Order: C-alpha cells, then structure tokens, then sequence
C-alpha cells in the first residue's frame, strides 16, 4: 500500500530499508515525492464452531 | 561547517553527504591540491 511520506528524505536518497533489507520507503523516479510502503493486511482465519 | 578555529582541527561530529559520483575509473595514487597562484 503506497502511501505519502511525511519521512524527509535527503536529495540524495531514493530507497528506505527497513530491518529485513525490505523496502518500506521509495521516491517516485517521475515526480520528486517519497511514498511510503506498507504490506497489503494479512493474518490467519480462524474458524469458530 | 562554519568554524571559528583556523589554526587546529576542531571537536564535534558531522556528517559528509556525497556531492556527486563521477564514473571515470582511473589510476588515482597521487594526488595534489591547487593554491592560489624563487629566485628573488
Ligand atoms: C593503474 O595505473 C598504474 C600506473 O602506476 C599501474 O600500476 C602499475 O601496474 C603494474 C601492474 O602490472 C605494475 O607492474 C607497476 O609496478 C605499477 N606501477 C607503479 C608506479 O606502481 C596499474 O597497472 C593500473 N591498474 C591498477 C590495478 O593499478
């Protein structure tokens, strides 16, 4: 999920990493904007009967 | 970084954040620096 970045990037950096080597910040190549990224929701289903 | 001192190195700590990368890819192992410019 692509989200604006309130993160202020340097000029010079593009990728945001996280613990993992994930990717949890990028800048648009196009427009000069950072966007956040978030998984799309996840978790198990648990059936009650 | 503005520093009053002009004689000794000073204390502190600050980051250098790169300026540009140039992709040349020569031998540089000397170098020398431009000053501004004996007989008598
Ligand atoms: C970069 O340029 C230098 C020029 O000095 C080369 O360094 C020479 O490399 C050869 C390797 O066969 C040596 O026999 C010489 O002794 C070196 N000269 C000096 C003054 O040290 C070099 O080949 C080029 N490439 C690299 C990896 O250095």
């Amino acid at each position: 999920v692509l989200t604006e970045s309130n993160k202020k990037f340097l000029p010079f950096q593009q990728f945001g990493r996280d613990i993992a080597d994930t990717t949890d910040a990028v800048r648009d190549p196009q427009t000069l904007e950072i966007l956040d990224i978030t998984p799309c929701s996840f978790g198990g289903v648990s059936v009650i009967t | 970084t503005p520093i009053n001192l002009v004689r000794d190195l000073p204390q502190g700590f600050s980051a250098l954040e790169p300026l540009v990368d140039l992709p040349i890819g020569i031998n540089i192992t000397r170098f020398q620096t431009l000053l501004a410019l004996s007989s008598s």
